[PDB]
């Protein structure tokens, strides 16, 4: 409950052309644990301990596809673990590939 | 009489075989483990050692269920995440994918050897 919901960002954006790259940007407040990146479904998943503390409020975790083909379209969304509790998930993204 | 012996206990260990194969089959919706057949996978270890199994499955869920990999051709493999209550849900504790998987080969294996 006290815990603020995550965002997700890709960079350079949603649309990337075929076999170009994509980063999913999941931010959390300070001290999240773990950032899981979550599909269309919540059993199709990537989870990452490696967060990095930007700011003394905002930290964040990143997900990076090198190549993406059309398999890799579709929805993404971000989810944190701090204090013993999952956050409320983030906003679905939409990954358009060309 | 020595050869019937010899496929007497040679039934015995494809019928174990077989009944711990067709448990994880039935449960991960799985035909393969680590790289090889099921059948392959258990000319090399125990038919009822669950902690190489569980880890085998944890090893294989990870790497076939993920964000990066694009298309899953097995969603029924994944799914056994929300049988497990491996999913996130919010306001919960963390629930860790190997132990939960541990839990699960543990009753499939006492669930085999059950039938023998
Ligand atoms: C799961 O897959 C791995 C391969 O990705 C298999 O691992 C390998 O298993 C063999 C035994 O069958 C291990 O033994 C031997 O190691 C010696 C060196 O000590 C080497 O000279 C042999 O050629 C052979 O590799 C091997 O160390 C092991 N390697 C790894 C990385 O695990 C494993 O057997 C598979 N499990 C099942 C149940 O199929």
């Amino acid at each position: 409950t006290d815990l603020p919901r995550p965002s997700i960002s890709a960079e350079p954006g949603t649309v990337i052309p075929l076999g170009s790259h994509v980063t999913f940007v999941c931010r959390g407040p300070v001290g999240v644990q773990t950032f899981r990146l979550e599909r269309e479904r919540n059993y199709l998943y990537s989870d990452t301990e490696d967060v990095s503390q930007t700011s003394p409020s905002e930290s964040e975790a990143r997900f990076r596809i090198d190549s993406v083909n059309a398999g890799n379209a579709g929805l993404f969304r971000c989810i944190y673990y701090k204090s013993r509790k999952w956050s409320e998930q983030s906003d679905y993204l939409e990954l358009v590939v060309k | 009489m020595i050869e019937g012996a010899a496929q007497g206990a040679v039934a015995g260990e494809a019928a174990g075989r077989n009944a711990i194969i067709g448990a994880l089959k039935r449960y991960f919706h799985i035909d393969n483990l680590n790289g090889t057949s099921l059948k392959s996978f258990f000319n090399s270890t125990s038919y009822s050692d669950v902690t190489t199994i569980a880890s085998a499955i944890d090893t294989q869920m990870t790497a076939s269920c993920d964000a990066f990999s694009g298309k899953i051709v097995n969603q029924a493999f994944c799914d056994v995440r929300k049988t497990l209550r491996i999913v996130a849900d919010p306001g919960k504790s963390f629930v860790k994918q190997k132990d939960a998987i541990t839990g699960a080969v543990t009753q499939l294996v006492e669930k085999a050897k059950d039938t023998a």
